[PDB]
């Protein structure tokens, strides 16, 4: 059966400014089938309060989801998104880069 | 508003 | 400008683990307004935009009734499709369905659609004339024969041209501040050295609505399509969208490059330069 790999973007809702409250987003799209695990990480550790959007899909039938959580970026804190899906041989980690 | 009259495949 | 209402349905079987998961979501243009999830506690259609919270109990009761009926038809369908394709009872499978309508600038009917997929592939789709179906294989042709019959054809037509259009316009009116808006992108550029001989220029579009946008780089007026990294347009989570486009520029050449932004909120397309 059809299996499409998730595209993954990690980014903030607003331009990141140190000390100002914001939301960290991991947008997963272009995947199939719909079973997916997505975690946000702060300094390698799983963030417990993460919400996600309701499952929807694109014109080509492939799914998309937005995972999100409130955060306050600082100079030294590292953020990442960790995704696992049937098309991935191991969980893929994408680090948050504030200019991406 | 949803459609109210779906048919089976 | 133009508008659409769309409903997206996903049903996934999970053998041995009881009932198929069923998710329904409704959008007006790029704004989600309702959801239903069969695994959630409420068993109700639920609001996902502030402007639909104004609808009274008759709306919410009626939508809940219909979405549970949709849920049940999809449960049946997963079984029928397993029969059609001679598949085992042990594997998980997905059906997806989308339907809805487009109106133009005058809010008059442009197009109606009703499309269905099994396991991520086109199964059956309503053609633009609203009477004929494109069936993707033999199994779908079996469905086509069911969905082609006199009474069922008219009913879908009455929904897509009539009800869908009426309700789209009602939502547009009732949610005017959110749905009839156009938010022009807030734009800027960043420059980062990747070595001592090259830099990345990244052109940003932020806080825009609706999601449709074009971002392109030119070097001396020539499109750099094959050398531009262009990310998929992505939700900010507050109802607006984001996109960027980046080029790697040899050091000293920044002034040859122009970023071009087109969006319905911009009276003129923007040309931006690093200078």
């Amino acid at each position: 059966m059809i299996q499409r790999t998730p595209k993954i973007q990690v980014y903030s809702r607003h331009p990141a400014e140190n000390g100002k409250s914001n939301f960290l987003n991991c947008y997963v799209s272009g995947f199939h089938p719909s079973d997916i695990e997505v975690d946000l990480l702060k300094n390698g550790e799983r963030i417990e309060k993460v919400e996600h959007s309701d499952l929807s899909f694109s014109k080509d039938w492939s799914f998309y989801l937005l995972y999100y959580t409130e955060f306050t970026p600082t100079e030294k804190d590292e953020y990442a998104c960790r995704v696992n899906h049937v098309t991935l041989s191991q969980p893929k980690i994408v680090k948050w880069d504030r200019d991406m | 508003m949803l459609w109210g009259y779906l048919q089976y495949v | 400008g133009s508008h659409s209402m769309r409903y997206f349905f996903t049903s996934v079987s999970r053998p041995g683990r009881g009932e198929p998961r069923f998710i329904a979501v409704g959008y007006v243009d790029d704004t989600q307004f309702v959801r239903f999830d069969s695994d959630a506690a409420s068993q109700r259609m639920e609001p996902r935009a502030p402007w639909i919270e104004q609808e009274g109990p008759e709306y919410w009761d009626g939508e809940t009734r219909k979405v549970k009926a949709h849920s049940q038809t999809h449960r049946v369908d997963l079984g029928t499709l397993r029969g059609y394709y001679n598949q085992s009872e042990a594997g998980s499978h997905t059906v997806q369905r989308m339907y809805g309508c487009d109106v133009g600038s005058d809010w008059r009917f442009l197009r109606g659609y009703h499309q269905y997929a099994y396991d991520g592939k086109d199964y059956i789709a309503l053609k633009e004339d609203l009477r004929s179906w494109t069936a993707a294989d033999m199994a779908a042709q079996t469905t086509k024969h069911k969905w082609e019959a006199p009474h069922v054809a008219e009913q879908l037509r009455a929904y897509l041209e009539g009800t869908c259009v009426e309700w789209l316009r009602r939502y547009l009116e009732n949610g005017k501040e959110t749905l009839q808006r156009t938010d022009a992108p807030k734009t800027h550029m960043t420059h980062h050295a990747v070595s001592d001989h090259e830099a990345t220029l990244r052109c940003w579009a932020l806080s825009f609505y609706p999601a449709e946008i074009t971002l392109t780089w030119q070097r001396d007026g020539e499109d750099q399509t094959q050398d531009t990294e262009l990310v998929e347009t992505r939700p900010a989570g507050d109802g607006t969208f984001q996109k960027w486009a980046a080029v790697v520029v040899p050091s000293g050449q920044e002034q040859r490059y122009t970023c071009h932004v087109q969006h319905e909120g911009l009276p003129k397309p923007l040309t931006l330069r690093w200078e």
